[PDB]
């Protein structure tokens, strides 16, 4: 009961690196950056739901969040991921 | 005289010359001055001094005696040094 | 196999490999006779010149013509060394240390001869240690084993019998290649135990294969003819019995004879009497501590000369040399490799470095020397000692039981793992019948596993030792910093001289300095100097400030006086090495002739200063210890007062600690003042350690080697003396059923000083430190 | 007193190129916790520390050493020098913002 994301981060590297391991600190390294850009995007979706005087937090506030904070191609690439995300959550 | 002090002032000195090479020579530096040890040595217990003092307001705050390795790493984190591998 | 996902972000491809090759750095990179060892001088370079110049000092160049320097050279073998000149070398590797040698030899030499200021004790241990160094470099010459043979072609030399030679105090990295004509010459002996060695007739693939069909053992009421030796005691004899008993059942034990008993004597007939009888003469190990080696490598070549016993012992070279030399009796084969020598003897290091390399031999025997490292489950050695696959174990050592019953569980368990338990730790406030039963029980279940026989049971002419316990008041200092340190007080503390950061973690660390000296605190001498001697620091009232601080330092003054007055010479044994100090700065002021041995100290000058002390002719009085140093292997013989200043949590360390002087063959009554702080956290201590010692008198001292009735209340006599506190002409060097003997030195004999400022330091002493110290402005210095 | 004495600068570029291939910490731990010590028993008193919060505090240290260290030489390198001096650190701090 340590509450980490150790096990869907494996899952990850399975679908990309199939016949790859990991060792302990690397799996601490990426739930630490994890945890860093969820808290990132997080207070950045806050500050932007305060600006426009808005009580909610919907998916436009993450994704500028996203556009705001992720550099070049990996704003553009996190967007459309997120985007057909949410339509395949949507229908269905 | 036998008899003398228990605590030890030249902690500084722990950091030696071939540290502070080694240091440089991760740095890429191929040839180092003499005067340079003395400044990295303050250099160093300047930025030491700056995090331990907000790990140590950090664990005042809890009520605690022990410096964890979360407080260190919120200190680290709230001057924008963020270091990965112990906050998990 | 294939992955599921991929990366739609064009990124150029990144070469990744941070493997590097100097290769294009082998311009300024690439594109064994030379000076080793200096051992000597002589004052004649040639020939005899004349008596004239023989004031002044010499240069460096002075000395280039007028010495003749003993060289060991690289790659030699001590006995090529060459009486050499510095036009006579030319230009070898190696100069600088000739440069070395001759600059602190030479200079530092005529620098002490020349100076007034050296009084004789110095000169005197000066050549003591210029002996015993020229010496250890002649015993280089003498070899000490033939590893191997060979025929080796030299320049139109045919073939040559070449010896692989090792020396006496060198290690298998110095083993060096020599003629066999001069090794024949020199000692013929280890040429005809190499012989004997080659053919030899035992070895471990001729062992014999029982396999739970053991022989029956007849009781051997004399010494075998194997086991050549001198001659072997009766209890000796009776421990050969035991032990081979207990093999022949196919059992494990613990020989927990005290020291001095010859335990190693009795393990080595043993695996004698293993090899030579039941012809199970495999590969054996014997683990030993570092210090005790040497007296286990002599007792082997004295009693068991036949015996192929190797020593495990070096660096990565010297044990490589030992594995690819002397492990095998084909070393250069590949599939099974049969093992050549019969005993290894190695140390608990080499164990936990080399457990890849030893664990994997069927070992024959396993022998553990001083077992209660091994109490412990949880330690590395445990481990590492633990997986081995060993035959039979066996555990030699002193004190089985030490602090609690799970050290004897762990040592029973690395004996027998499986059919003894234990799960109930004894406690001192129950005292009921179950209690007992269950002690009776861990009685009737060792009691043929643990061989024990104490100093008085044999050699009935040791005379006995008598501990007194001391209890003395605190002093205002202490009792202010008691208080300070109780009450918490870090504004207190750290009034006087600025603090200096006192460290309140442990508590009772801080507790016990208190009950051992003020001055172990940093910034606490200058407030009872400026406080009482108005911090003048004139050299007299520095001692008394040193007495008075502390209430066990009147009573050790007085001590002091009282042992100086008769005909006694005392050690001192502290479980700091700071109030080590205090205590030699109180005899540097004091004025009297003292040796150290701690921690700190290296084993060359702990040799010198025990050698110092033991001589008949010493001027020394008294011999500090740090409590847990030094092993069991200290000599302590000439002294008589043992004063133990800081008690121990383990009562076995101060066991030892009394031990030193009171070895086999003392010559007086051996008396012991335990100094103790009266109200303090040493009663604790005590208390613990009083415990510790009804523990190890029950379970330990019960089960030795129409009372079965008397004992369900005696057990119960002894567990009421467990759960009763101790705490509720008398610095006499003399005194005038064993339940009873038990009773005694644990009785507290409370000591009132009440001694002022004014009252030490008398007429004769105050008149000799202020002549000296007058003295010494007129000299200067 | 032997022959084939390397040129000097070789030797560094050879501790150049090891010490920037491994990951290990350069400082030894026991100095490094005894200054770690020192300087906060100025703080507070009775401090106790976990072995990972000086683990992350030599991990933080020497990577800040390591970077100010590169910094310098880029000073360095830009007053037509291969030497670093404390003024090459003095400039790194202050554009950095440290002096500043």
């Amino acid at each position: 009961r340590k509450e980490s994301y150790a096990i869907y981060v494996y899952k990850v590297l399975k679908q990309v690196h199939p016949d790859t391991g990991i060792s302990c600190k690397a799996m601490s390294i990426m739930n630490s950056f994890v945890n860093d850009v969820f808290e990132r995007i997080a207070g950045e979706a806050s500050r932007l739901a305060h600006y426009n005087k808005r009580s909610t937090i919907t998916s436009r506030e993450i994704q500028t969040a996203v556009r705001l904070l992720l550099p070049g191609e990996l704003a553009k690439h996190a967007v459309s991921e997120g985007t057909k995300a949410v339509t395949k959550y949507t229908s269905a | 005289a036998k008899r003398h002090r228990k605590v030890l002032r030249d902690n500084i000195q722990g950091i030696t010359k071939p540290a502070i090479r080694r240091l440089a020579r991760r740095g890429g530096v191929k040839r180092i001055s003499g005067l340079i040890y003395e400044e990295t040595r303050g250099v160093l217990k300047v930025f030491l001094e700056n995090v331990i003092r907000d790990a140590v307001t950090y664990t005042e705050h809890a009520k605690r005696k022990t410096v964890t390795a979360m407080d260190v790493v919120y200190a680290l984190k709230r001057q924008g040094r963020t270091l990965y591998g112990f906050g998990g | 196999k294939i992955p599921t996902r991929f990366s739609n972000r064009q990124n150029k491809t990144v070469n990744y490999n941070i493997d590097y090759s100097d290769d294009d750095l082998l311009e300024s990179e690439d594109d064994f006779h030379g000076i080793d060892i200096v051992i000597n001088h002589r004052l004649k370079t040639s020939l005899e010149e004349g008596k004239v110049l023989e004031k002044t000092v010499p240069d460096l160049n002075n000395c280039k013509e007028n010495y003749e320097f003993l060289i060991k050279w690289t790659d030699e073998s001590h006995l090529h060394n060459t009486w050499e000149t510095y036009e006579s070398i030319g230009q070898v590797r190696g100069l600088k240390r000739l440069d070395n040698y001759c600059k602190q030899f030479i200079i530092e030499d005529q620098q002490v001869r020349l100076d007034p200021y050296v009084t004789a004790e110095d000169i005197e241990i000066m050549d003591m240690e210029r002996e015993r160094r020229l010496d250890e470099f002649e015993e280089f010459h003498v070899p000490e084993r033939i590893i191997d043979s060979q025929r080796a072609s030299l320049e139109d030399g045919t073939s040559q019998l070449q010896y692989l030679v090792k020396w006496r105090r060198l290690n298998y990295d110095e083993a060096t290649w020599e003629n066999a004509t001069d090794i024949v010459k020199l000692a013929p002996e280890q040429v005809k135990h190499f012989q004997n060695r080659e053919n030899s007739k035992i070895l471990p693939q001729y062992s014999s294969n029982y396999t739970s069909q053991r022989p029956r053992f007849e009781k051997l009421s004399v010494q075998p003819p194997f086991i050549k030796g001198g001659e072997l005691r009766d209890f000796q004899l009776t421990g050969i019995n035991w032990m081979a008993f207990l093999w022949s059942k196919g059992d494990n034990g613990i020989l927990a004879d005290e020291m001095g008993l010859g335990k190693t004597v009795q393990t080595v007939a043993f695996i004698s009497w293993l090899i030579f009888a039941r012809r199970q003469n495999g590969p054996h190990i014997i683990v030993v501590p570092l210090s005790t080696m040497p007296a286990w490598l002599d007792t082997f070549e004295k009693w068991a000369p036949d015996l192929n016993c190797i020593c495990y012992m070096g660096n990565q070279k010297s044990r490589d040399t030992i594995r690819e030399y002397e492990f095998y009796t084909n070393p250069r084969a590949k599939g099974k490799k049969t093992m050549k020598f019969n005993v290894l003897l190695t140390t608990y290091e080499y164990i936990l470095k080399d457990r890849a390399e030893l664990g994997s031999i069927k070992w024959q025997f396993m022998a553990v020397d001083e077992a209660h490292r091994l109490k412990n489950a949880e330690s590395s050695l445990y481990e590492s000692l633990n997986s081995f696959k060993v035959a039979n174990r066996m555990l030699i050592t002193g004190t089985p039981l030490q602090n609690n019953i799970k050290e004897l569980a762990a040592l029973v368990n690395f004996l027998m793992p499986g059919r003894f338990t234990i799960d109930q730790e004894i406690d001192f406030e129950n005292q009921d019948e179950e209690q007992e039963e269950y002690i009776h029980d861990l009685h009737r279940r060792i009691q043929p596993f643990i061989l024990r026989r104490l100093k008085k049971d044999v050699e009935k002419s040791l005379p006995s030792k008598t501990e007194r316990i001391l209890r003395v008041e605190l002093s205002d200092v202490q009792t202010e910093y008691y208080k300070n340190i109780l009450t918490k007080n870090y504004s207190a503390l750290t009034a006087g001289a600025k603090g200096g950061h006192f460290s309140l973690l442990n508590i009772m660390n801080e507790l016990k300095k208190a009950s051992n000296h003020p001055y172990l605190f940093d910034n606490a001498e200058e407030r009872v100097l400026q406080k009482f001697g108005d911090g003048k620091m004139t050299r007299e009232n520095v001692l008394r400030g040193l007495i008075m601080s502390s209430g066990k330092m009147v009573l050790l003054d007085q001590l002091l006086t009282r042992l100086k007055k008769d005909g006694h010479r005392v050690l001192i044994f502290s479980q700091m090495v700071r109030m080590l100090d205090i205590l030699g700065d109180y005899l540097s002021i004091k004025g009297i002739n003292f040796q150290r041995l701690d921690g700190t100290v290296p084993s060359a000058q702990r040799r010198i200063s025990i050698d110092h002390f033991n001589s008949p002719d010493s001027n020394d009085f008294v011999f500090l210890l740090s409590t847990r140093a030094g092993g069991l292997g200290i000599n302590l013989m000439t002294a008589d007062t043992v004063v133990i200043f800081d008690s121990d949590w383990n009562p076995q360390a101060d066991l030892q600690a009394m031990a030193r002087a009171h070895r086999i063959g003392q010559k007086n009554h051996v008396m012991v003042y335990r100094l103790v702080s009266k109200d303090t956290v040493e009663e604790e201590v005590l208390e613990r350690a009083r415990k510790k010692m009804i523990l190890e008198y029950a379970i330990i001292s019960l089960g030795v080697t129409k009372k079965n009735e008397p004992n369900a209340g005696e057990l119960s006599a002894i567990l009421k003396f467990g759960a009763g506190n101790m705490f509720t002409d008398v610095l006499n060097h003399a005194e005038d059923l064993g339940g009873e003997e038990f009773l005694k030195q644990f009785e507290v004999t409370d000591y009132k000083a009440d001694i002022d400022w004014d009252d030490i330091i008398p007429e004769e002493e105050l008149k000799k430190l202020q002549d000296e110290e007058q003295k010494r402005k007129d000299e200067e210095y | 007193k032997k022959p084939h004495r390397y040129r000097p600068g070789t030797v560094a570029l050879r501790e150049i190129r090891r010490y920037q291939k491994s990951t290990e910490l350069l400082i030894r731990k026991l100095p490094f916790q005894r200054l770690v010590r020192e300087i906060a028993q100025d703080f507070k008193t009775d401090l106790r520390f976990q072995s990972s919060a000086v683990m992350a505090l030599q991990e933080a240290s020497e990577a800040y050493l390591v970077a100010l260290f590169e910094d310098t030489n880029l000073c360095a390198i830009h007053a037509k020098r291969v030497t670093i001096m404390p003024k090459d650190i003095q400039l790194a701090r202050r554009i950095r913002g440290e002096r500043a």
